[PDB]
């Protein structure tokens, strides 16, 4: 339902610190981590787009000083079709 | 007058596509019309002449059908003088669009929900639906009342309305896909009670 | 609104000219228009305020008596500032066009023989007038519809219909009756099935 | 549409100020007019775009309220873009302009005592209110006719009738209040019996 | 749970101004205002972390212009040891 | 509701002066006084828009001669929000 | 009770002007006017304060033009003694 | 009622000081006196006008020989929303 | 709740080797390893913040000298979000 934020990091501890920063810097909720092998962990948090937009921006300046960041995006609103294919913590 | 639907009935293929073109002159807008339903098979939702002397040219169709006949539109409009002066090629244009292309809507009341009001105000039509079609598709925000050229001598305006953050992510996408055809932009966080729903009269 | 028929009744006086004036002032068309029914009694058809800010006058009368309100108009036009922008004094205007002068006529069918087709338009009004009405007198060619001025902000532009040499030899006179005030003529040969009897919708 | 009366019944307070906001914009024309109702309590009377692509403020109530609307409009339509084209700020508008602000009323007759009209266009709307603001205070004129910036581009005319001397009164002052606003004046000393009353048709 | 934001001016009126745009400028919550003594009061609006960060970015606009600000801020999350220790609106 | 105006002075009796011009000068309601530690004091008058727009420029002008103007400020509307949380004197 | 304003002029054809424009600018009354002797006269208009206070200063721009402007002052609120003693149009 | 009388002093000492050669030089009555804090208390007396006007010049004199006096001001009539509104000792 | 500390070592020998350093130089408890793939592991050791902030510096500096040490951060306090998401030890 609400927007959508990310932070893929190579690194476990990474994710760890982004998904703290992203939870302690706005209102999100952190619906889990995507492991995609290879070492890469997505951390995924949903929230109103404010409130992802500052928090993804934390996590991304808090990542960045322990590990490797390889993308991090924010989607306003995400499709109905995106919900309900990928596991992104609203699959109905 | 139906044909501005958003999905036909089940006897009717089904046409999303749009293709929107404004020219300077109204008799190769006539040669660029019929050069566009000569290529290929496109519905033309309308061919208007509207302020400023421009002449509007909306098709529709699907995917290929109007990427057909817009670059017929193309290699036809560009022929010599150049009057073309915008043109608008959307793959799948949105549901909440459809029924603002062919008259001026006004809005009377919205919700009792609403927090903010955007108006967004380009210089030309193709960019009004080009920053209304790519905004209520990346926000849940509602396109409340359009204008499209007529009364106004060739500015367009709309209106979205949602919650605050949604209608400043809708800024951000329009002004990111408008850069210098937008005039203006205004992003009112909270209206008087004495305007909302009820923006012009 | 039955004072711009073609022919008058058995008890009316037959007025077959025509005289248009265009002004860039509304104040100095009345004093133009008011100057004009002094000298000579020519039948006033309109004094109406037409887009871009411009005035159009159009009268109505005798040959000698349209001459001489036109002279009257005329040198009461031009004094200090140009206000004048374009006349036209017709001493016999063709019967298709007299109804084609008070409200923009759109076309809704053609006949069922119909081949070709060619829209004309003009910078100012007097020129689509004098163009439409040489292209009438010239050859047998119908007049279909017809814009002067408004909701297009000064531009005027008119279909013709008929056959194509007949439409190419109306394309040859009005090229050399406008000149300069030609904005861009279009010869269609032959319109789309899907486009014919309809072309602004 | 009771809004734009003179004077108020007997169970509404009285509100005899004005004030015209027009703006090159429409997007900050929207936020002048919440702003100004965000400050004072002013009547909104329009918010209405016309022609040449502008926007147009109508606000009404008490004069502290108007003046202090007033200001914060101005406050807000100067903020770096400089797309306030022209404003006015009225105390006391006169009885015979309030039915000639919401639609572009036209006049079909006159009475016998009419010896003289005077014709005013300026080239903003705010001139043009001022304008007939003034001149039906000064002097015993009756205002006739007043189109506002719809149809025209922008521009904005009204007729005065009287009394010669009267009405050359009445110029004197509105060629006062406008110096560079007024594009044309014509004082048409006797009118045609052909064009008595009945002028725009 | 909610955004918080706050004004301190030193001075009554110059945080009347701060309070008058803050709910004026976006749809937050003013819930009063907090006395520390010296001159120093604090207007404190609370809502979602857009509303707020556009209230008190104008309610600063406004109350410089009328008397002096000391500090604004605002906090996306607080902590709920800070609305439970605090009198912040959200006191349980 | 009705308009707001405000004297703050560094000093009760430049207060109380300024409280008296301003109810003397126009027809407005002085609803009380705000005391903000530190020295300042806050006469806030209450009424239509002209009557506190002439008052408090009245009561400015008389508060100058014995005390400290800190601040003079005049609300035309004041939000329904200020007015339930403010003690402003029409709190329903 | 309603606010008074006056316009004296060193003469009374500035002071005809002054009063003409005063009555046209808004909806004041014009009472009356006074005699001092030595070719000063004194237009008296009365209305409530924002009325009479763009009366009198259009009164005073169009009375400087013609006449000799001695003195232009508005009163928001006369005390009742003066209506009561000085000869202002509202004597009970 | 009565007519009203300040000395306003930073500090108690000669707040007393004055509160004691006002009621001594003429026949007044002292109500109080206010605390606004930062050390600013002020003396109110409260009586007919030339007893006051006595008393605050007296106070005046003999609250400078001892501390640092910040405002001396009489107002002879005070409108009875001040007294209404104000703690000036004749509250209604 | 607890404290937090990670060691992520692209290896499984360099991570046990900072799994026996994290837990022999501090009260700290180990409560696993997370397999990102790729040959990263993370060993994650949790209690208070003294502990595992001497436990991760020892684990680095033991760790460092027999693999390839990714990434060491510390959390003092992680957040209730991060604990019910992330699988570092105390899921409820």
């Amino acid at each position: 339902a609400d927007a959508l934020g990310m932070i893929e990091v190579r690194g476990f501890v990474g994710m760890v610190e982004a998904a703290d920063a992203m939870v302690k810097a706005a209102k999100v909720e952190l619906i889990g981590y995507e492991k995609t092998g290879g070492g890469y962990v997505t951390a995924v948090v949903r929230g109103d787009v404010a409130a992802v937009k500052a928090a993804t921006e934390a996590g991304q300046r808090a990542a960045e000083r322990v590990g490797e960041v390889v993308a991090v995006h924010v989607i306003p609103r995400p499709h109905v079709n995106v919900d309900a294919a990928l596991p992104l913590g609203r699959t109905p | 007058p139906e044909r501005f639907d958003a999905t036909p009935p089940a006897g009717e293929p089904d046409r999303p596509a749009l293709g929107v073109l404004e020219l300077t002159s109204i008799a190769r807008g006539i040669t660029v019309a019929d050069a566009a339903l000569k290529r290929a098979p496109s519905l033309l939702l309308m061919s208007r002449p509207v302020s400023s002397g421009k002449h509007l040219l909306m098709m529709r169709g699907q995917v290929a059908e109007v990427e057909e006949s817009m670059i017929a539109a193309r290699e036809i409009a560009g022929a010599g003088s150049g009057a073309l002066l915008d043109e608008l090629e959307l793959p799948y244009a949105h549901e909440q669009l459809w029924r603002f292309l062919d008259a001026p809507v006004v809005a009377d009341a919205w919700e009792e929900d609403t927090e903010s009001v955007i108006i967004v105000e380009t210089a030309t039509v193709c960019a009004a639906i080009d920053s209304a079609d790519a905004a209520l598709k990346t926000a849940p925000v509602v396109l409340r009342d359009m204008r499209l050229a007529i009364g106004i001598a060739g500015k367009a305006f709309f209106t979205l309305t949602g919650e605050l953050a949604d209608v400043e992510a809708a800024a951000e996408v329009v002004r990111e896909r408008c850069g210098a055809r937008l005039l203006e932009l205004a992003c009112i966080a909270r209206p008087v009670d004495e305007l909302r729903g009820r923006l012009f009269f």
